[PDB]
């Protein structure tokens, strides 16, 4: 029973050491499980002359992360072969923060894309720049309206019941 | 003289519940510079008005402006380098 | 029983990796499966001189999602050859309101497209030239109305019941 | 405008980090009785002379 | 004399629930410094007035500018070394 | 190449064609409701 | 007439067809493949092919939210086929 977890954790941290192995600019790998909240390690040594960018770093740490049930991105651990802890998702402070500037960027960059594709025909090829700021609202915000049509007037008033009562004495 | 009267109503109601989106375009800030030229040969000389106008009328159009937004924008005429 | 479990879930990696392995430009890959919250990776090395957009990622994560049961292509990961995440959704800050920039992108070209067709013929194959920015509404909205017709006119007025009592001493 | 190298420019980003959490709760007035919306009224009117 | 009027009422409602970013730009300060040249040969002469206004107009509209934020924003002109 | 999901179910078919053809849209959902139909729900 | 734009590339194909024919199903996947190929990087799905009026013949996919461009195909097809009504009432 538990031997059997073990040879089966084992057996697969080689596999994913193996197919890390596989992936161009990486020398060797080694993963390693915590398994019963999961987590994960791996020390992966890159070929001399080239170094993975914080977006190709992601890369990695999802395909180990999601290769195991229940262990979420923050939890996986990357080391280099000296030192350089690449992975900051021990803090995941702005990891969510930091993909704004990335919207905003795309945004802005479109929307300066089409001012030169439509400006660019009139004045030539090289002589317009433009450059665009965009402020976005990220925050998270609902609304319940609830309105209802005025029965002051008795020409549009809509009655259930209505008990009148009249006296006159005289 | 008496004059009683109880009456109960059925009201008109409507509920609009929104969620707003999470990254829409509040304001836009959009400056523009175009070379001079306006000569095959000559000294550079600066764009008619009207010009200006009009490339400031399609760039306004191109970005999506809109006073509500407060949106800003500045387009100038200067030589390169 | 446990050994069953895993040999099953290795032999089906190999098999669907064998499997994506004939996909073209993918000269080995390498499927982990994860059934406790359920998860998947992928490590393509694809063919040399070539790259798959996200939507020819979305094809193999769907093919390779659905062909294991409760698990959602959104926990799938790809990785390529070098680092290079293929799939958005890895890092889930939002990573799907930037799918509304190209919805935007999309519609505007069509605009664009239908413009310049229609211009085309009488100023010119290349005479014209149209930029459309399209502002959407991606908010979630929801709306219950509800009309009453006014009756306090008589004449259309609906009566269910009536307790009318005249009284008149002289 | 003015070249390549003949401007440099620094930017100081103020930055604002307090998760801040709002709920408003807005009400029409009915002082009015042209805009009111009823649901009852009880209105007795009694007179001796 | 009598009038009692015993009144119910619905009321409009309206309830915005707001979950402010984490990140959010509160204010702004920048300085820009330019360089003096403005001639073929001759010595650097400081560069006029207009153009320095549309600098200033063209990083107001680069930086996102808005007085309500309280940005503030200084660019000056002085030969480099 | 037929894969089965069994425990809600799904299924995955990597279809190679031949050179040279291309199925139309109402030609692939052939197959698509050919293996959705040979496995129960 | 095809165009290239390398600095995430792309490519738009302007097919310009014989007086009275228009290519079929399987004959866009020709093109696609054969644009495709003769240029190193570029995959099949960045290059539009556009007909000689509209008719965008390589369609555009979402990965993220896949529904609402379902109602853009919707909306092209609508669009199509009134178009082709009036083309087809107008030309006798």
């Amino acid at each position: 029973q538990f031997s059997e977890q073990v040879n089966y954790q084992r057996a697969l941290e080689g596999e994913l050491a193996r197919t890390i192995e596989t992936l161009g600019p990486v020398k060797s790998a080694r993963v390693h499980l915590a398994m019963p909240s999961p987590s994960a390690s791996v020390t992966v040594t890159l070929e001399p002359g080239r170094a993975l960018d914080e977006g190709q770093i992601s890369a990695v740490v999802h395909l180990v992360s999601s290769a195991v049930a229940g262990l979420p991105p923050g939890n996986v651990t990357l080391v280099d072969q000296s030192g350089h802890l690449l992975t900051q998702s021990n803090t995941s402070g702005r990891d969510l923060n930091d993909a704004q500037l990335k919207f905003a960027n795309d945004v802005e960059s479109r929307i300066q894309r089409r001012i030169e594709a439509i400006l660019s025909p009139i004045v030539g090829n090289g002589n317009v720049h433009a450059q665009v700021t965009a402020q976005l609202d990220f925050a998270n915000k609902e609304q319940t309206e609830e309105h209802y049509s005025p029965n002051g007037d008795a020409s549009k008033a809509t009655l259930r019941s209505r008990q009148l009562n009249i006296s006159e004495q005289v | 003289t008496q004059r009683n009267e109880t009456s109960n109503y059925e009201v008109d109601r409507t509920i609009r519940h929104t969620k707003m989106n999470v990254g829409d375009i509040e304001r836009l800030s959009v400056a523009v510079v175009v070379n001079y030229k306006t000569l095959a040969d000559g000294k550079p000389l600066p764009l008619t008005a009207d010009q200006m106008k009009q490339i400031e009328d399609l760039t306004r159009e191109a970005m999506g402006f809109s006073d509500k937004r407060g949106d800003t924008l500045n387009v100038v005429n200067s030589p390169f380098s």
